[PDB]
Order: C-alpha cells, then sequence, then structure tokens
DNA sequence: TACAGATTTTATGTTTAGATCTTTTATGCTTGCTT
DNA sequence: AGCAAGCATAAAAGATCTAAACATAAAATCTGTA
C-alpha cells in the first residue's frame, strides 16, 4: 500500500517502511503550500488489514493532521471493520463519514439494465441473411 | 572445584546474598583492584530464560566467539559457545572470575532441563564458583549421574524457617497456588511505578487485548497480538504518554528487563511489542491495580 | 509383414489419441459439451469476448482432452490471434503463479511477434499492467487446471484479479478452469462469485452401454486406407461388437458395470493390440479377449486377497492368531505379546489333535510380524497414514511419536484384514481353517 | 514391434506390458507408467533386464530413497536430465543450468523447458525416460507430491523433439491406490511362490556359492576329487535348497532374507564337508543340522547397581500391579502396556522390598540412580518436550519387558515372580 | 574526490523449541452391595 | 471390611500452529583514504 502511493506521489522507488515514513513525513510536516490534495481510494480495504491492522490506522491517521490534504475513500465488505480493527476510541478520533451501500431492489435493477438497454430494446437492425 | 548447594526450610536468599557479595566476593578478590563480579540468579521468578541468562554471562567474561566450522549444522549457539568455555578454561590459571548464585534452583522455570544443561555445563568451568540453593524436596530428582558429576555438589543443610516474602512475591497466596504465569510479579510491579509508566502499561494491555479479540481466552500473548512500536508511539503522543520514540524505548528498557514485554521483529520487518500474558491476566491487571 | 506392424501403430496412436488433431476421434456422448467448449473459446479468439468457465467432471473425464483438441483446432486456422497460458493448482504456488504468468507471456509473446524480471511485486504488477489494463488485440487463453485449489478459505487474489481482468480489460481473456469438485462455486469468496460468470459446465458421463460401445467401436475402427488388414480389421471388430453375447461386449459391460471409464478399458485393451504378433494372432486376441482376463487378474494381485495368497505357514498361522486376538479384544488392538500366547495355544492344540508343527520361538517370530506389518496387514492403533500436505507431513516428522518409544513387544497394533475375511479366502483343507472360526 | 523383449524368469506378463508401453515413439507411449510390487518381487531388475536389451530406449535412472524431500527430487531431476542428454547429444551446443536452483515445482517445469528448447535441432522426437526406484520410499512423503508428478507432463511443450515420460516404481498398493482415479497404466508383481523363490536362488547364488573361497580351501584339504564343473554345482543347490526349505517359515517369500541366511550359513556348511559325506548329500545333511535347526540371525542385561536395579524392581511392581498393596503384602496383566504411578509410591515400594542393614531412605543416591534409571529411557513419564520432573502431575512408568525384569530380579535374588503369580503364572 | 570494500537494510528460507487445541481413553467418585 | 456398575472428568496422544533461533543475500549505504 505505501510502495505504491509514495511512488504515486514522489515518483521515487522506496521499501514499504521507507516509503511509510516518507508518507508520515510528507502529510505531517510538508507545509500546505507546497503540496497537493490526493484522494486516495482503498479498494477492498479488507485484504489490506487481515495480519497487522496497521495500514488502517495509518491511512485513517494520516487525515487527522492538519498540513496534510490527504482524502481517503475507503471501500470494505463489513460496516463495522475500523470499529473491530481500531477499536471505538480510535475510531471515535478520526471521525469517519460512514456510508452504506444497500443491495439493489428489483425495480432499480431493472432500471439499471434498460438503462442499459436503452438504444438496443425495440430496435432496428440491417440483416445480411447471407 | 566444588559447587555449594544448600538446602533447608526457610527463605536462604539472604544467606546466599550475604555469603556471595558480603563475604565470598571480596575474599576471593584479595586472596587473588576489584571485586569478583556476582551474577545472582532469581530462580524463583518464572520468567528466567538461559538466554538472556547466558548473555549476561558473555558480557561479564568475554568469550571467543563462535567460528563457522564450530556452529555446527543449527547447532545450540549457547551449549557449543559453553563447551568452548570449558575447552578454553581447560588450560589456565585456576582463579576465580565470576560467582553465579542461583536463587531457588528448582523454581518453576529454572528446573527445565534446558537451563539446567546449561548450568551442567558452566558448572564444569573451575574459573565460576557456583553457590545455588534449593527449597523442592524432590529436588535431587533433577540430576543424573551426568549432571551430578558436572555440578560436583558439596551440599550443606541451612535451615533458618524464615519466611520467604520475595519468592511468594511471584503468585498469589490467597489462592494457594490454584506458578509460571508470572502475571502477579507483573502486578507486584505495578503497584510501584510511575504514573506515566502505567498509564503507558494500561494502553498498550488495551490494545493487546483488542488484537485479540479481533483474532479470536487462555492463549498467551505473542507477537502476532502485538502493537507495532511505530503505531504505539503514536498512540502514546496522541495521549501524551511519550513526546517521542526516544523517552518511549527508554520507559519500554524496564518493563522488557523485568520480562513483562517484548519487542520482537515479524517476517514484514515490523518491530512489535506483546506481553505474554493471557487474556484472564491482562483482565485481572487491569481491573486491580490498573483501573 | 510390415502391413501389420502399421495397423498395430495405427491402432495404438488411435488408443493413445496421438492422432492429428484433422482426423482426432471425439466420441458421440461427449460431441455435445465440445460445441460449448468450440463456442465459447470461438467467441473469445474469433470475436474477441471475455469469456469466464469452469469445466466440473470426475478424473479423466475428458476435460484436458477436450480443451487442448479444441485449441489444437483453433491452432491452425487462427495462429497468431490469441496465446495460451496454462497453468497446473498442483504444482504452482499462490506466489509461484504470478511468475508463471510472467513467464508464459513473455515467452508466448515472442513466438507470436521484461515480465518476468523483478520481484513477485514487480512482476505482478507488470502482468496487471499489460492485461488488467486492420488492428486487433490478441486473445489471452488460460488453461487453469485444478481451480479449486487456488480457490482456498484464507485469500483468493489470482481467482479475483483474473476475473477482474475478464470483466474491466480492453485485451480479450478467456479462462478455462477445470476441476472436479460439484460445489466449485461455494469455494470461491463472494466478491469472487460476484466477478465469475457462473458459467458452469459440467462434463457428460456415460449413461448408456450403447455410448461405451461406440466409444470402444471409435477407437478401434482405422478410418484411414493405410494397411491391408484395415479392411478385415474393421470386420472383425464390427462381428465382435455387433453380437452382444460376444467376450468384448462382455468387457465392455463389465467396465460399465464397475468402473464406467474409457481410459480403464483403452488401458486394458492397449497390450492387448501391443502384444499381438501377427495379424490372425490380434483377430484371436479381439475375439477371445483372454488377455483382458489376463490384465483384470494381475491388477487384483496384490490387495489383501492376492497379499493373503502369498503367505508361509508360520506367517499365516500368526495372522490368523492375531484376527482372533483382535476379534476377541473389544477395542479391536492387540500386540505381539497376545498374539505370540494365541500362536502358541493354536500350534499346541493342533499337535495335541494328532508329521508335528514347529512352534517358532518369540526371537523367530518378530521377523514374521516384521513382514506382516510391512504388508500392512497390521497398523498401528491410532495412525494416520499419510499427511494430505506436504506442511502436515513436515509437522509429523518433527513430531516423535509415543509408538516408537514403548519396547515392540506391547506395541499396540490394529488389524486390516477381520477374521471373517480370513474364513472366507482360506481354503477349507488348510491346517488352520478350523481356527479362523472362533 | 521393434522392441525386443527379455526372457526373465518368472516375469513374462510384466515383461510383455514393459514391451507394450515403454516404446521408442513418443506417440504410442504412456506418459506416466507405474510399476507395483513389494520387496523381493524382481521389478527393478525386470527393468533394468528390459532396458539392457534395448539400448536404444533412453533411460535416466533415479532413486528417490537417497533423495530423502522433494526438493533434492527436482534437482536431481534437473541435473540428471540435462546430464543425460548432453551424454547422448554432445555435439549440440548448449548452455548450463544450474540445477540448484530449481526450488518450486513450476522451476523444475521452466529447466526442463529451457533444457528442451535447445535440443531442437534433433530430427525426430525422442522420448527419455525418468525412472523413480522407490517413489513410495521418500521420507518425508505426503500424498500431493504424486499429484504433482503426474500433471508434470502436460505443462511442458507438446511439440518439443525431447519428451520426458516418468516411470515409477511404488512398494505400497496402499499408496497407489490413493490415485487410482488418474487411470495411469500399471504393471503389478506379485510376490514369488516357494518355487519361484528356490529357483531364483539356485540361479543367482549357486555360481557365487560354487566359487567361493572357502570351498576351494576345503576340497583341496580333504584331498577329494570330483567333477569341479558339476559336483559343486549340485552341492551348492542343494545348499540353497535346504536352507530354503528349512526357513521358509520364517523368512516368508522374501529373497533377501534367505540371502543373507546363505550368506550367513555357507561357510558353517563347506565347514563340515569331508571326503565321505560330499558324495552323498544325505550323510552332509545329516553331519550339519545344528544349521539349520536355528535361525542364528542374533548378533546382565545391564550393568546397574543394586539400587537402580531395585528402583527397576519396585517400578515394575508398583505399574503392573493394582494399589492393593496395603491388605497383606509389604506388612497375565503384564501383556498390556503399563500402569502410572507417582514417585511416593515407587519410594514406598522400593523401601519395601529393599533388604534391611534399619531401612534404606530416599539420599541424594536414590534420586541420583532414578533420575538415570529416566534417562536410559528405562522409566518413562507422560513428557511433552519439557519435562519438569518435581511436578505434582507428572506420572512414571516403566520401558522394561518381562524378560529383562525377570533377569534383573533374580540377579538380586529377588522373586518378583512370586509377587506376579497371584493374579496368574 | 570519487572511489572499491565493508557494513547495514530489507527480504525470505530453514530448523528447533514451545504452545493450544481437539479427540479419545483412562480414573477417581458415587451408588449399591455383601463379609 | 471388599467390589461391580454408571458417571463425569482430568488426562494422554497428537493434530495444527506460531515463532524464536539459525541462516542466506542482493541492493543500498556508510567509510575510509589512497
Ligand atoms: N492432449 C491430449 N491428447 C490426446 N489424448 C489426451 C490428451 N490429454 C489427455 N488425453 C487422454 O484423454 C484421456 C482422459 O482425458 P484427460 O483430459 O487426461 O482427463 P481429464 O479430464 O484431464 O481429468 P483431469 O484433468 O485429471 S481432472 C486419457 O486417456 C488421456 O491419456
Ligand atoms: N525373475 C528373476 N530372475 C532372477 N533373479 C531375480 C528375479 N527377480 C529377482 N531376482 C533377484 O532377486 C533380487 C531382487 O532384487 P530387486 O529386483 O531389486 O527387488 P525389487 O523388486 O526391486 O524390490 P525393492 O523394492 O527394490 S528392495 C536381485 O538380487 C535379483 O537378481
Ligand atoms: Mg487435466
Ligand atoms: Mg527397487
Amino acid at each position: 500500500c505505501y510502495e505504491t502511493l509514495w511512488n504515486k506521489v514522489s515518483g521515487e522507488r522506496l521499501t514499504w517502511a521507507a516509503s511509510m515514513e516518507s508518507l508520515e513525513f510528507y502529510f505531517k510536516r510538508v507545509p500546505k503550500n507546497k503540496k497537493k490534495t490526493i484522494v486516495v481510494l482503498l479498494d477492498e480495504l479488507d485484504a489490506m488489514v487481515t495480519k497487522s491492522q496497521d495500514i488502517m490506522y495509518n491511512f485513517f491517521n494520516w487525515t487527522t493532521y492538519e498540513n496534510a490534504k490527504l482524502i481517503v475513500i475507503a471501500v470494505a465488505n463489513t460496516m463495522d471493520l475500523p470499529e473491530r480493527q481500531l477499536g471505538n476510541k480510535i475510531t471515535s478520533r478520526i471521525g469517519f463519514t460512514r456510508i452504506m451501500f444497500t443491495g439493489y431492489t428489483h425495480e432499480e435493477l431493472k432500471n439499471i439494465i434498460d438503462l442499459r438497454l436503452k438504444g438496443l430494446n425495440d430496435s432496428f437492425f440491417y440483416v445480411d441473411t447471407k | 572445584g566444588f559447587s555449594l548447594l544448600f538446602y533447608g526450610v526457610g527463605s536462604k536468599r539472604n544467606f546466599l546474598e550475604e555469603f556471595a557479595i558480603d563475604y565470598l566476593s571480596p575474599k576471593i578478590a584479595y586472596s587473588q583492584v576489584n571485586s569478583i563480579p556476582c551474577l545472582i540468579l532469581n530462580g524463583y521468578n518464572p520468567s528466567c530464560n538461559y538466554r538472556d541468562v547466558f548473555k549476561e554471562i558473555t558480557d561479564l567474561l568475554v568469550p571467543a566467539e563462535l567460528t563457522r566450522s564450530e556452529t555446527k549444522y543449527w547447532g545450540n549457539h549457547v551449549i557449543l559457545q559453553i563447551q568452548k568455555m570449558i575447552d578454553f578454561y581447560k588450560n589456565q590459571p585456576l582463579d576465580i572470575k565470576l560467582i553465579l548464585v542461583v536463587h531457588n534452583l528448582d523454581g518453576p522455570s529454572i528446573r527445565k532441563n534446558t537451563f539446567q544443561t546449561m548450568l551442567s555445563f558452566l558448572s564444569v568451568i573451575r574459573q565460576i564458583a557456583i553457590v545455588a540453593s534449593t527449597d523442592h524436596i524432590y529436588a535431587p530428582l533433577l540430576w543424573d549421574n551426568m549432571k551430578a558429576q558436572n555440578y560436583n555438589f558439596v551440599f550443606h543443610d541451612i535451615s533458618n524457617f524464615e519466611p520467604s516474602t520475595v519468592e511468594s512475591t511471584f503468585q498469589d497466596v490467597m489462592k494457594m497456588g490454584k506458578t509460571s504465569s508470572g502475571a502477579e510479579g507483573a502486578k507486584y510491579v505495578l503497584q510501584s511505578l510511575t504514573v506515566n509508566s502505567k498509564k503507558m502499561y494500561k494502553l498498550l494491555i488495551e490494545t493487546q487485548m483488542q488484537n485479540m479479540g479481533n483474532l479470536s481466552g487462555p492463549k498467551r500473548g505473542t507477537q502476532r497480538t502485538g502493537v507495532e512500536l511505530k503505531l504505539f508511539n503514536h498512540l502514546c503522543a496522541a495521549d501524551f504518554i511519550a513526546s517521542n520514540e526516544i523517552a518511549l524505548r527508554s520507559m519500554l528498557r524496564e518493563f522488557i528487563e523485568h520480562k513483562m514485554a517484548n519487542i520482537t521483529k515479524n517476517n514484514s520487518g515490523m518491530e512489535i511489542i506483546w506481553v505474554p500474558y493471557t487474556y484472564a491476566e491482562l483482565e485481572k491487571l487491569l481491573k486491580t491495580v490498573l483501573n | 509383414d510390415p502391413g501389420f506392424g502399421s495397423l498395430q501403430r495405427r491402432l495404438l496412436q488411435q488408443l493413445y489419441g496421438t492422432l492429428p488433431t484433422d482426423e482426432k476421434i471425439i466420441f458421440t456422448y461427449l460431441q455435445d459439451c465440445q460445441q460449448e467448449i468450440d463456442r465459447i473459446i470461438k467467441q473469445s479468439i474469433i470475436q474477441k469476448e471475455s469469456h469466464s468457465v469452469i469445466l466440473v467432471g470426475p478424473r479423466q473425464s475428458y476435460k484436458t482432452y477436450l480443451l487442448d483438441y479444441e485449441l489444437s483446432l483453433l491452432q491452425q486456422s487462427y495462429k497468431e490471434q490469441f496465446i495460451t497460458i496454462r497453468l497446473n493448482g498442483f504444482i504452482h504456488s499462490e506466489q509461484t503463479a504470478i511468475n508463471g504468468i510472467a513467464t508464459q507471456l513473455e515467452q508466448q509473446l515472442q513466438k507470436i511477434h521484461t515480465i518476468s524480471s523483478g520481484s513477485l511485486t514487480e512482476v505482478f504488477e507488470k502482468i496487471l499492467l499489460l492485461l488488467d489494463s486492420s488492428i486487433t488485440k490478441i486473445t489471452v487463453v488460460f488453461i487453469f487446471d485444478e481451480i479449486d485449489t487456488f480457490a482456498g478459505p484464507v485469500r483468493q487474489t489470482l481467482l479475483y484479479n483474473l476475473f477482474d481482468m475478464v470483466e474491466h480489460s480492453r485485451v480479450p481473456v478467456c479462462i478455462f478452469g477445470c476441476t472436479t469438485k460439484l460445489n466449485i462455486l461455494e469455494y470461491l469468496e463472494k466478491r469472487v462469485k460476484s466477478r465469475f460468470s457462473q458459467r458452469v459446465i459440467y462434463m457428460p458421463q456415460i449413461q448408456n452401454l450403447d455410448d461405451m460401445v461406440d466409444a470402444v467401436r471409435n477407437l478401434l475402427t482405422v478410418r484411414s486406407e493405410i494397411s491391408p488388414w484395415v479392411s478385415q480389421w474393421n470386420e472383425t471388430l464390427e462381428k465382435e461388437l455387433s453380437d452382444p453375447r460376444s467376450n468384448l461386449n462382455r468387457h465392455i459391460r463389465m467396465n460399465f458395470e464397475t468402473f464406467r471409464s474409457l481410459p480403464t478399458l483403452k488401458n486394458s485393451i492397449i497390450p492387448l493390440v501391443a502384444t499381438s504378433k501377427n495379424f490372425g494372432s490380434l483377430c484371436t486376441a479381439i475375439k477371445s479377449c483372454s488377455f483382458l482376463d489376463i490384465y483384470n487378474k494381475n491388477q487384483l494381485s496384490n490387495n489383501l486377497t492376492g497379499r493373503l495368497q502369498s503367505l508361509s505357514d508360520l506367517e499365516l498361522a500368526i495372522l490368523i492368531s492375531a484376527a482372533r486376538v483382535a476379534l476377541r479384544a473389544k477395542d479391536g488392538s492387540f500386540n505381539f505379546n497376545l498374539a505370540y500366547a494365541e500362536y502358541e495355544k493354536m500350534i499346541k492344540a493342533i499337535n495335541s489333535r494328532i508329521n508335528t508343527i514347529k512352534l517358532w520361538l518369540k526371537k523367530d517370530v518378530k521377523n514374521v510380524w516384521e513382514n506382516l506389518v510391512q504388508l500392512d496387514f497390521f497398523t498401528e492403533k491410532s495412525a494416520v497414514g499419510l499427511r494430505d500436505n506436504a506442511t502436515a507431513a513436515f509437522y509429523a516428522s518433527n513430531y516423535q511419536f509415543q509408538g516408537t518409544m514403548i519396547p515392540f513387544d506391547l506395541r499396540s497394533y490394529q488389524m486390516q484384514i477381520i477374521l471373517q475375511e480370513l474364513r472366507r479366502i482360506i481354503p477349507k483343507s488348510n491346517m488352520y481353517y478350523s481356527w479362523t472360526q472362533l | 514391434m521393434n522392441v525386443t523383449t527379455p526372457e526373465v524368469a518368472f516375469r513374462e506378463y510384466q515383461t510383455n506390458c514393459l514391451a507394450s508401453y515403454i516404446s521408442a515413439d513418443p506417440d504410442i507411449t504412456p506418459s506416466n507408467l507405474i510399476l507395483q510390487g513389494y520387496s523381493g518381487t524382481g521389478k527393478t531388475y525386470t527393468l533394468k533386464k528390459y532396458f539392457n536389451a534395448n539400448p536404444n530406449l533412453h533411460a535416466v535412472w533415479l532413486e528417490p530413497v537417497e533423495l530423502v524431500s522433494w526438493k533434492p527430487l527436482l534437482q536431481a531431476i534437473a541435473r540428471t536430465v540435462q546430464y543425460k542428454l548432453k551424454t547422448l547429444y554432445p555435439n549440440i551446443p548448449t548452455t548450463d543450468y544450474d540445477p540448484l536452483q530449481v526450488e518450486e515445482p513450476f522451476l523444475l517445469v521452466k529447466t526442463l523447458h529451457n533444457i528442451f528448447v535447445q535440443y531442437e535441432s534433433l530430427q525426430e522426437k525422442t522420448c527419455l525416460f525418468l525412472i523413480l526406484d522407490g517413489f513410495d520410499s521418500l521420507q518425508d512423503l505426503d500424498a500431493a507430491l504424486f499429484n504433482k508428478y503426474i500433471k508434470l507432463n502436460e505443462l511442458l511443450p507438446k511439440d518439443s523433439k525431447i519428451n520426458i515420460k516418468f516411470i515409477y516404481t511404488m512398494l505400497e498398493t496402499s499408496f497407489l491406490q490413493r490415485y487410482s482415479t488418474h487411470c495411469i497404466p500399471t504393471v503389478m508383481f506379485p510376490r514369488y511362490n516357494v518355487d519361484e523363490v528356490s529357483t531364483i536362488l539356485v540361479m543367482s547364488r549357486c555360481g557365487e556359492l560354487m566359487e567361493d573361497s572357502c570351498l576351494r580351501k576345503r576340497i583341496i584339504e580333504e584331498q577329494i576329487t570330483d567333477c569341479t564343473d558339476d559336483q559343486f554345482q549340485n552341492v551348492a543347490a542343494n545348499f540353497i535348497h535346504l536352507i530354503v526349505q528349512a526357513f521358509h517359515s520364517y523368512t516368508g517369500n522374501d529373497i533377501f532374507a534367505l540371502n543373507d541366511l546363505i550368506d550367513f550359513k555357507w561357510p558353517k556348511y563347506v565347514s563340515r564337508i569331508t571326503k565321505e559325506n560330499i558324495f552323498e548329500p544325505l550323510a552332509l545333511y545329516k553331519s550339519a543340522i545344528k544349521l539349520f535347526l536355528s535361525t542364528d540371525d542374533n548378533l546382565q542385561t545391564y550393568d546397574l547397581s543394586i539400587i537402580s536395579k531395585y528402583l527397576l524392581i519396585a517400578s515394575y511392581i508398583c505399574s503392573y500391579l493394582e494399589p492393593r498393596y496395603d491388605a497383606s503384602i509389604f506388612s497375565n496383566p503384564r501383556y498390556l502396556q503399563p500402569s502410572l504411578f507417582a514417585i511416593e509410591r515407587l519410594l514406598a515400594i522400593f523401601q519395601a522390598i529393599f533388604p534391611i542393614q534399619s531401612l534404606m531412605k530416599a539420599n541424594i543416591e536414590v534420586f541420583q540412580n532414578l533420575s538415570e534409571l529416566h534417562t536410559l529411557k528405562l522409566i518413562a513419564t507422560t513428557m511433552n518436550k519439557n519435562i519438569d520432573y518435581l511436578s505434582p502431575k507428572v506420572r512414571w512408568k516403566v520401558n522394561v519387558p518381562w524378560e529383562i525384569i525377570k533377569e534383573i530380579s533374580e540377579s538380586v535374588h529377588f522373586n518378583i515372580s512370586d509377587y506376579f503369580s497371584d493374579i496368574h503364572e
């Protein structure tokens, strides 16, 4: 997670620990006059935090720094993963913006399929019989 | 070249300490300026490990480093090094360089065959004097012919009916032993500590039980369920316990030395702090002393 | 004559299936699913459409056979429009599959026209960059055998990434996964299930005897005029398959009832045609099928009955005594002492009822005990034969079992053949037949 | 066929199947072939004879029993395949691939592919056979290695001019039956009969026995004159027949055990030969009956102290006799595993049975002897790696048979049989 | 002052020592009973 | 005093696992000094 992100924000290729320290310094210490906003999408956050849970804490903590302009968009399958991995105190400290994606209803799913076939349903074609 | 063994009813800790430090070391020093260093082994401690003891012995008396040919194929670097010490000290003047004092040689963690073999091999060296004490009544069952030959004991009976308050510190007396856990000694340490150290230990225990609950009662604490030192530094800074990592390490040195918390490096290269006590013991520590 | 040699070679390469793909034979009972396999592949290599299919079927169900025949058929006319990466779950690991994919991609791309250099992170990143991004795109066809071994319960990242390539990549990818599990869908994690297209093809099964008869006719009919004996061989084979009373039809029916698998039948038949020296001997062997009986007898020559029929008098007596003491015991267990006590009781009674059977001593019966244990007539009381994994075998090797600590006399054993089975097998004229009925 | 079948003595079907499956044409030979059978069933002998009769078949013999684990097996395969290929075709310029780089089955596949792609200069496709003599004999063996080796041939190139064909000679049928759905062609080797073993033994050992040095010295020492070519061969054949008919029940249909017995008993049999008994086999047999009456396959049991001997006696009595000592004594149940007890009971029984001086207390010496007894594994505990003798939960048990403890008891003139005769003799 | 050569950093591999767990048989306790 | 049957349960054997000790190695980085 770190090796990628640092490489995506610095062009440097460092190890994972060196990348973690570099990201900590970059977010906490570098002034906001010499930075660009970063929008990180942590797709399948379930797989990242499975052994040491430090990826979640590091990525959510960097959004608490005043100098850091990081914006983390975390995607996971369980609605209470941070409350378990981090704990209630840490999660309350971070202050997420929590959103739940409920499964589609039959009407919404039908509308999705219909929009997927808007120009093709009840349409006309020229077919070469040969 | 006779190792001394003291048995009886009561606490021989005061006897052994006074004999070694106050009498034996100055007398050997004058008969051979500095006094002979004494390595006081506290065998009643359930957290006594032979790795640390041999590291202390190596620090006190520097041996020749174990060579590539002498390490063998995954050989025990402690036993091979001790045999190297024996060979080195076999042909050398028979002075005394160390006086290792073994309190309660039959204690919960000092009675095991590995550390007994370590002491047996160290007893061959005539340049270190061994003054050990035993409390268990079946203690001679520990040593076969080889170990009883390497020790070369001269048994002395010193019965004094002493209270043995220090030995009983490491396990609860009200429970009547209902031994090798070592959490009671940790709690006894926890009454007498700085408030900042107590808060840091409480935070470490809380986060470790959070990790254990995430993972899964009677399971011990290992590095699998433990905090990273960077994450722990961040938590302590958030709670103002430690200003920087240097101060946090300075505080953690006391807990590591007392075998209360362990910092070990995992496969990823992270260094993890873990308390080797079970969930119930940690809960008892938080409820009783850390409340 | 060279004509019979050519005919025999043609028959053997028809049985082995190594004849040219222009004339490879497809059994009628599996001519249907092939079409599906023919469709999907031709919708991915010709029409450039991604596909994710799982072929479920037992061992030797013609999954790899059909999947390779179709690739060979598409190979001769669309050689440069696709590449093939083959993975096997047995010999590939989670870390090792990335290296396998990278090496196969580089090899096939040089062949048609690096990725395999660096650490595992770099290799995986490069293969993701290449795949999971007049002129068209080369179709990547994954022949991914034993998909169930890479669909474990701890983590499925290879399957996740491959199915995500199937959906959200601009390069057409076809992923065929062969497995034997009928519940392969429930093995996948829910993200992988959602990413998988739920296109499971269940390989056809032989539900009729006529299916195997037609399969054998296809296997043993030479449809190319290469030998003077081809017409007469076809006539003989057809007249031996038409009549239901023939020996070949009888053996086909027995295979249908017991095994129901063409590979077993062709394994039985290959030495039948390889052993024959001239055409007349081949015709007689296919008319009588004596070698099929010989092969079947040989295959059953190392099991419990065959091993039991190769025991000396002392070993048989010790085995019978051990069976008696295991039958008497409530747990079915025993040891050397009890077995020898029963053996000496039996020998004393036999000699008393009487040219006298010798009573061997303990030192002369220890070897017999070890020999009977070697043939797995006895096992330890609670022993695991072979661990499923390499890690389990390593852990078992590290552990020092209590059975080896105790002395040889007191080791507790347990049999594989019970006394009733010994009574059934042993002939009534044996000296110990009265002692196999407790 | 162009394949010549060797005339193996008692393997005619097996040789025919070998010639049917193992052929120089890669199109009509199976990818995997299995030879099954037990020890002494002549499978390696049959395969060696078949390959020697056909010098045009390339074979790479391998012995998995020397290669304990799977990594040495893969490395040895990678080394030997390229070594053999270099031997057959020394004119093909090739680059050396280190066999030690093979650390995974896929690495073996890649190395084999790299070795085979540099031999495309050959005119016709060839197949070299990797014979794995004793795939069942791997010490670190699981149920998944053979699954890898079965499908190893699929990932290698199909159109290569060098084809790899595996041949396995496994030992146990229980292992083979795990892979019965793979439909691998298999050749079974049933164990020999008594007649087959006797014929094999005579045809394999008579020539060596008749030329042995001991017979050479004996014939000249006894001043005998006879037909050297035939009479000595008949003598050796008769000796082998006597050995077989005397020890077949003890050894079974095992060629190796009977070979060892022949090697042990031939010098003693030839030392009993003289002028009169050589011509008549009956007299020679009667003059050497003691050889054929006892197998003689064996090559004061302990020097323990009196304290250690009495400790063992007390431990045996304590373990194999129920705690009913309170009623009468001290003022077979031995066919089963020894029971468990405590240290105090052992010490009490030791004091009870120890001869008076007026009673023997538990000194340091008694405990040292007991700990030594545990060290020599004569007495065990419920130990698991770490062991603490002082734990109250540790219980002891005996590890000596009845004969050893009987000898020890009779050494110190103790009647343990009288103590144990109450339940049964 | 750029350097080779020594050291550290990061990254897995090999093996031993120690742990918790399920699974299954031994075991003290209780109940009922006669010497 | 002496013991059979039923029960619960502490315990032995071993599967399954972790992790410290023992070990190797390529890339980067410290370190002398000509
Ligand atoms: N490429 C091939 N060409 C010709 N015959 C083949 C080929 N691959 C396998 N066979 C034969 O086809 C028969 C069974 O088909 P297989 O594809 O090997 O079985 P299967 O469906 O792969 O079972 P698996 O893969 O072990 S689960 C056997 O007689 C094989 O020898
Ligand atoms: N048919 C035979 N004719 C002559 N000698 C034979 C025959 N079969 C076996 N032997 C001999 O008996 C011995 C058998 O050796 P192997 O064939 O190596 O046994 P094996 O079947 O390989 O069993 P293992 O598993 O290798 S110990 C050798 O000394 C052979 O020379
Ligand atoms: Mg397949
Ligand atoms: Mg062999």
